């Protein structure tokens, strides 16, 4: 797939250039983030579980009618789905937020996931919404950690955000 | 209107029609019942024999009616 | 049908398929003879790009053959926007026009008139818009114009078939798309007899025409909309038809004009005469 | 493109299970030695040139014959090519130094190597010598780890050749 | 179309309610910054023909092929074209960054624009680039402007990057 | 068994190449972070005990229902039983910390798990509480990294078990 | 499959008819060629690889961008591919020849290329030009070779072209 | 369609290889016998109504209870179409000489045989006769390789039908 | 082994009928070919040796260095070598014209060709120059189809070292 490293390089290759000194001093301070970065995603493994649970309670009540005859998230079989579905998402993004490139979340889950959703005639709206739910819940264990060394997470706290949305958005 | 030119590129003989306008002729894009121009209640338009009967068939059905037909030249 | 990843798992570009199946390539597990199921006379798979080139040798070995080819990322994409064309916009040329408002409509109207196409300013008419701002010519006798001149023959008429270039005439100056194989032989019959001018004259001179938009005012898209006698499999031909914006009508692309609508998809509609 | 960061992430993925601590123990590994990776990148690519003028150089030496008209060594539009392609090899290099994987090598050179190489007509033994005396004198510029990386990575395009 | 403030609306509108506070409190900030919004915008219109001017002259000193007979960019007609691309992105782009809003561009432009390239042959990559050189030159007038009150535009600057870079993306 | 060594060779296995920088870079990585994860496992295996009964204890205060006549919490034999899987819980984390990585954890515990649990109807809500009450004492014996690591582990669980 | 005679036969079948006398007249002479035709093929086949070496160098120095990053037939990879695809389409042409017929060409080898082609954004023209290349080289052996009695080929040698040519035009 | 030079092909094709001279050695040997076959083909062809009336016949005479009323031999439309086919397998033959190869027989006549004769109670020791007597009457106008080629081609449908 | 005879063979086995008139038409192209083939194997075997010198010395020529000391050409043992592997390609050759496939040669020389000769750093080059030396001979000795025939296989080899 690709990620932050491999793409600088690609780039530079069809220019059939050396990698200039600056883009090089993107990579360097990439580096040094690393282990922000990785308390980050390890954030979310620790709770997605949670994550999850949390989220789809917060849909369920918000949107009634799914879980009511006729609605999509009904019966049994088809809540479990949703439920999947919610964590293959969630998987994704934490993948891209390692890689520190938003590809791999795309084109492994998003591409065609809209599409689907319309032929089932899951109300993709709905999708979205639970999507966010998550986000919110998730950069608050990412934010929020204790026996981490106190410093600034901001900056990887936004990425982690526009991840989330670009799922939202390509799905909605 | 008074034709600057020969309008028509093929070439026949051209001549100059004066009609009585329906709304449904010139309906304005407008909401609410279509209105025809004001300034223009008697469109002219030059038309060459060969597209002549058309154009006068297409006013005939569309009220408009025919005030008075002239040789464009 | 719905590509539901762009990439594999391993680093590649998945292309989908599609392949007239055969029965050597799938078969039932019965007694008798071996006959693939029907619903699946044309198959897809999405195939990465190492196994593509094994995948279509073994296809066409046995009697498959190779409707198309297609990347996934091409596929797997939104349907086309319908925002701008939901609702068209609507220009009206007014008598006493100013000179702002005459270029507006001139330029509306080469859009409309030949699609996306780009118009380069040695294409562009002087002559007919001349006439347009001293009076003299309709809107409708503009487009009338435009639609004789060579410029338009060269893009739509001459390259394509007789039954493109209808649609294709069809979506210009109507903004509906064809409704019925009726009309798309009604329009070849005309060609042949009367010849190109007078087929383009029969849109122009049409009852939708002049019903809708029909002087002074720059043709839009009624298609996208529901229009009286219009079967609804014609609205999603308006998709086939029409996709995106900068999607064109262009001669100028590879094997540039074939028909966006199939004509078995036109015989649903409407099958007789 | 295999990097350690892809890598992991393509496992996890094929089980369809969250990254866990044992990826993360691996992404740390990787990143840590970039420091030294990115350093000997930066000694690559400031000497580029001269140490591909040495190569092409060293590969006449080594080969009088090719200098010699009627042969492929012969004639500048093949020295320039001899350039060009000594220089691809150096690039694809430094790019997976800092890339952290032989990746960036694998696909743009090794993959299909073999065929080019035989259609073409071009003796591996050439590259070779380009890439040992390349190697020689990035053992002068570099030193201790920054250096050992260096070495892996032009030793892999030997192997790959020979 | 939409546009920052309609966006939110329509959120607010599936959810049924009234905007929340919070999200107001973006619109109010978004509001502040016009002045500035505005002056980025303004710096791209005033320079228009030199911005392009400048990224074709860079994008045919690298790939000189394009330019020779046998590549997209010739002959003439077709040279003609290519320009008046670029042009019609960077047109959009501004569009965009009045609005607030990526949509414009998407919808308007960006959509079909990949598979128009295929079928025309032309090479997608070398479009990309094309938007690059172009991002790069016009950051360059938005953030060294002359009588206008100095500050920081950073925000606003990077917001434009976005979009030329889901041009380039999508495109690509 | 899983562990950052193993999956690298397995990798290189696959491909059928010899482990070139790539791998051992990772390698690297969990060497390195061992010091650390070896020092998390010298701490819990000495207070474990201590930990086991608290935990135990807890689970009970969490649901007294459980210590009535009738219930499964209620005689001996299920308090040595309950006793006795928290002990075995703890001894594959450790295990884990040392192997480096989820390894052990998955093939004793995780797999089969649902169904045992299903079975005999254990809820998995209990052993969590136990785990949880475990983490917040660990959060105290330990600091920085290794704690971190004991985390990691403990939760894996949580998630495998929830 | 097909070759001359089992088409001559389709034919035949459709009327319902036995082969007419003349319809005969046609294959018996076709036999008679037979020896010709033989060597035909077997000159092809034995320069097989030099044809191909030869038309490859001659692409290359033509089209130098092929070859340079950014270019279709660069890197290694993408170049293998290009080699092996010439081949592919000689092989099959050879096939044709020997069996008398376009049939086999078209329906193997040729239905689909162009869209492939397409899909991946090779330059349809380049991959006709190099078709033709490989005529002209392959011709040159046909018509010049060691060994064999001394008579006229042309019959062959234009069939021979047609067959390359059906190729580059179904591709460009 | 199986005929000599189609197979070569095939097998060429499916190696993914150039026609070698293996394979050309096969084609010449079908050119070479083709001049026989030809001669057999016309030889078929003048003589074929001659050849079906004298089979239908023979078919009869074998049969005699098919010319009954009730029977499938009585009235003439059955017999128009016993001529009919007799005919239609005549034309296969001589189709299958001259392309060189059973191909045309196999898909015309062979393929589906059996599904149909059942479904319309034709029974094939008719056929059969028809065949023999034909063989036996083209055992004269014939001689040599020319008649060994037809006969093998006559076989085959002999050994098909049974 | 990949022969006429064998081919045929194994398409009748493969699709599990007997052999029919097809496939022996081509049995027999083999046969009448053979004649001309076996001449041609007579006289390649008699002037071994001469062609074997003569192309082993021509390789020398067109490639001086290979003498020179510290080369491959050097010292008697690589020599001999030399010889031995072209009088190996010679005899195979012969081979393959009397069982009339390209069989012998496939399995015994071209298959691992290249991987060998890269291991050992042979250039097929050399090897090359060896069989157009001798193709060069022997257009003298032979004349018709038993030339055509020996160029056949030589060639094949040409293509499959190249
Ligand atoms: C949950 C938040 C909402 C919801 C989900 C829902 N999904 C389905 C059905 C499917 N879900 C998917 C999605 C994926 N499968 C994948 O492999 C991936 C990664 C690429 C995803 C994200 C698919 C494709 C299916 C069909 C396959 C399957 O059923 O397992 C349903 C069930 C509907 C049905 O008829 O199948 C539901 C309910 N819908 C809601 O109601 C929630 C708002
Ligand atoms: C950010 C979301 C929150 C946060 C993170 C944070 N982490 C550090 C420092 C480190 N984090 C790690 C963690 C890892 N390194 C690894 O190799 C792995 C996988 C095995 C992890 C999970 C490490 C080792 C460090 C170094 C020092 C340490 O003892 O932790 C910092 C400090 C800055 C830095 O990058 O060193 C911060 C801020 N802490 C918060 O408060 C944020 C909410
Ligand atoms: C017979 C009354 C008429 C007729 C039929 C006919 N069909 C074919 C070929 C096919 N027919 C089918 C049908 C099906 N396949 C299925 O699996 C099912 C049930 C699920 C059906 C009903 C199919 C798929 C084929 C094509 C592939 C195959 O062999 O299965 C033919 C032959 C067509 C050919 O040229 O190969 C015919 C003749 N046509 C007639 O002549 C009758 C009027
Ligand atoms: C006559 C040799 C055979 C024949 C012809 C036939 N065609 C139709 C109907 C149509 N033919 C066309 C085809 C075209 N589209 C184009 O653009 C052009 C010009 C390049 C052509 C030739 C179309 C569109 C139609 C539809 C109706 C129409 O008349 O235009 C029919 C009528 C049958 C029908 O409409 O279903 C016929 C008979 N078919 C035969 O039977 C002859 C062997
Ligand atoms: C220039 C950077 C590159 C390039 C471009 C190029 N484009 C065309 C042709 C077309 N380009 C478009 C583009 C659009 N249509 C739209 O409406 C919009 C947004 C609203 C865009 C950006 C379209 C419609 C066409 C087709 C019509 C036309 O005649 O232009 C070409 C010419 C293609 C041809 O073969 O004639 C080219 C060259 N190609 C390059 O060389 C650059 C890398
Ligand atoms: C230098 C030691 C010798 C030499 C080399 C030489 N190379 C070629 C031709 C090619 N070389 C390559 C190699 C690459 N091209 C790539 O894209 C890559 C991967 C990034 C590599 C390694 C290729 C592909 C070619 C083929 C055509 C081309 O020029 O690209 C030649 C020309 C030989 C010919 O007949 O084609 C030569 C001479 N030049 C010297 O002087 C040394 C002997
Ligand atoms: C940002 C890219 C660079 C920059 C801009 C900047 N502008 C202001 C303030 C103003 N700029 C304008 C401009 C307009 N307002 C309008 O209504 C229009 C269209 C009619 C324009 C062109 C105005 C009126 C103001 C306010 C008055 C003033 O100039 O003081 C600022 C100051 C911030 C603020 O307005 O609060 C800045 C920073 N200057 C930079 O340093 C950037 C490089
Ligand atoms: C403690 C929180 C509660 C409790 C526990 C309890 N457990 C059982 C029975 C079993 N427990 C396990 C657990 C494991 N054994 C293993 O080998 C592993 C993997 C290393 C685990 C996690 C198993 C497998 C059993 C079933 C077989 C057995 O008897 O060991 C019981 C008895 C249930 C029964 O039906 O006999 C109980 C009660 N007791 C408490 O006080 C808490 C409620
Ligand atoms: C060489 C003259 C030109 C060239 C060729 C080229 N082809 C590919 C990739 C493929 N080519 C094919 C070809 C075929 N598909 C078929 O069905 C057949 C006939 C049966 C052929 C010959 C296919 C399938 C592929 C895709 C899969 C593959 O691995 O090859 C490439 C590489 C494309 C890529 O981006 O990987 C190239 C370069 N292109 C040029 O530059 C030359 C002008
Ligand atoms: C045509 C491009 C050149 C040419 C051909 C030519 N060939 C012959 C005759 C024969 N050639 C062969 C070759 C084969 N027959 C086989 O069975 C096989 C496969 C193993 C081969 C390769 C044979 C046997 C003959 C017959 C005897 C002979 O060689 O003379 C001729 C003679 C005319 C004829 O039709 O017999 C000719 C003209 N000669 C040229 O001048 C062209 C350059
Ligand atoms: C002749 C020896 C006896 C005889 C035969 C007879 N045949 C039929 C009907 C059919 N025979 C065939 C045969 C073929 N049709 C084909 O398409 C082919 C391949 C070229 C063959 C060999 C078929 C298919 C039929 C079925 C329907 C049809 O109309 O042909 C009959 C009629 C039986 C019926 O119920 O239709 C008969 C009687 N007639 C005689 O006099 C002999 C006893
Ligand atoms: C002659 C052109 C050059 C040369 C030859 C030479 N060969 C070797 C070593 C080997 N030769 C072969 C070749 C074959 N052995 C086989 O089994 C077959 C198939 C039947 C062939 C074609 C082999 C396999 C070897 C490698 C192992 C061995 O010793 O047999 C050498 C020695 C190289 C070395 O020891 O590394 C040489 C020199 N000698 C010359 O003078 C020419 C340059």
């Amino acid at each position: 797939m690709q990620d932050a490293f491999t793409k600088a390089i690609v780039a530079a290759d069809l220019r059939g250039s050396f990698l200039s000194e600056q883009e090089l001093n993107q990579l360097t301070n990439l580096v040094k983030e690393s282990n922000k970065r990785l308390d980050a995603v390890n954030a979310i493994t620790g709770n997605a579980a949670e994550i999850i649970s949390d989220a789809a309670h917060k849909l369920f009540a918000e949107q009634t009618d799914l879980i009511r005859p006729g609605g999509n998230a009904y019966p049994n079989r088809r809540m479990a789905a949703c439920l999947r579905d919610m964590e293959i998402i969630l998987r994704y993004v934490s993948y891209a937020l390692l890689a520190g490139d938003a590809s791999v979340l795309e084109d492994r889950c998003l591409n065609g996931l809209k599409e689907t959703y319309v032929a089932l005639g899951t109300p993709t709206r709905s999708v979205a919404r639970a999507v966010q739910l998550m986000k919110e819940t998730a950069i608050g264990y990412v934010n929020s950690p204790s026996g981490v060394t106190r410093g600034d997470c901001s900056a990887l706290v936004n990425e982690a955000a526009t991840y989330f949305d670009k799922a939202a958005a390509s799905i909605a | 209107s008074v034709l600057t030119g020969d309008n028509q590129q093929r070439g026949s003989k051209l001549f100059k029609i004066t009609i009585a306008l329906s709304p449904t002729l010139a309906h304005h894009p407008w909401p609410g019942l279509d209105t025809h121009e004001p300034s223009q209640s008697s469109y002219s338009t030059i038309v060459s024999l060969e597209r002549l009967l058309p154009e006068m068939t297409r006013i005939k059905r569309n009220g408009g009616r025919i005030l008075e037909i002239t040789e464009g030249e | 049908m719905n590509v539901l990843t762009t990439s594999s798992q391993r680093g590649g570009k998945l292309f989908k398929v599609t392949m007239t199946l055969s029965p050597a390539l799938s078969h039932h597990p019965w007694p008798s003879l071996d006959t693939y199921e029907p619903s699946q006379n044309s198959y897809s798979v999405v195939v990465p790009l190492d196994r593509l080139l094994a995948e279509m040798t073994y296809i066409k070995n046995k009697g498959g053959r190779v409707l198309d080819i297609s990347p996934a990322d091409l596929e797997a994409l939104g349907p086309p926007d319908i925002s701008s064309v939901a609702i068209p916009l609507k220009v009206e040329l007014w008598a006493k026009a100013d000179v702002s408002d005459v270029q507006a409509a001139i330029v509306a109207a080469y859009k409309q008139i030949f699609g996306n196409t780009y118009v380069l300013e040695s294409e562009r008419l002087t002559s007919a818009e001349s006439l347009l701002r001293n009076g003299s010519i309709s809107v409708r006798e503009f487009v009338r114009l435009l639609a004789k001149s060579e410029l338009y023959k060269e893009r739509f008429f001459f390259c394509t078939s007789n039954n493109r270039f209808t649609e294709l005439n069809f979506k210009h100056f109507l903004g509906r798309a064809p409704y019925n194989q009726s009309e798309i032989a009604a329009h070849l019959d005309r060609y042949q007899t009367f010849g190109y001018d007078a087929e383009i004259d029969s849109y122009i001179d049409s009852d939708e025409y002049i019903q809708a938009f029909g002087e002074n005012v720059v043709p839009y898209y009624r298609g996208f909309k529901s229009q009286s006698g219009q079967t609804v499999e014609s609205f999603n031909r308006m998709f086939k038809l029409y996709r995106g914006d900068a999607g064109s009508d262009t001669n100028l692309n590879l094997q540039g004009q074939k028909r966006r609508v199939d004509p078995k998809n036109l015989l649903r509609s409407g099958r007789g005469i | 493109m295999k990097t350690v960061i892809t890598e992991v992430i393509a496992s996890a993925d094929s089980q369809g299970r969250f990254l866990n601590n044992t990826e993360l123990q691996a992404a740390n590994g990787r990143f840590q030695r970039a420091t030294a990776s990115m350093e000997a990148a930066r000694a690559l690519t400031s000497n580029a040139d001269s140490l591909v003028k040495g190569a092409v150089q060293e590969v006449y030496n080594k080969f009088p014959y090719l200098t010699q008209p009627g042969q492929m060594g012969y004639g500048d539009t093949n020295q320039a090519k001899c350039a060009r392609d000594i220089s691809h090899y150096l690039r694809f290099i430094t790019y997976s130094l800092v890339a952290g994987g032989t990746g960036p090598l694998d696909d743009y050179i090794v993959a299909g190597l073999r065929e080019v190489n035989r259609t073409f007509n071009l003796s591996p033994s050439w590259y070779i010598e380009a890439l040992k005396h390349i190697k020689g004198k990035v053992g002068s510029q570099l030193s201790g780890q920054p250096l050992t990386e260096a070495n892996a990575y032009i030793d892999y395009c030997i192997n790959a050749l020979s």
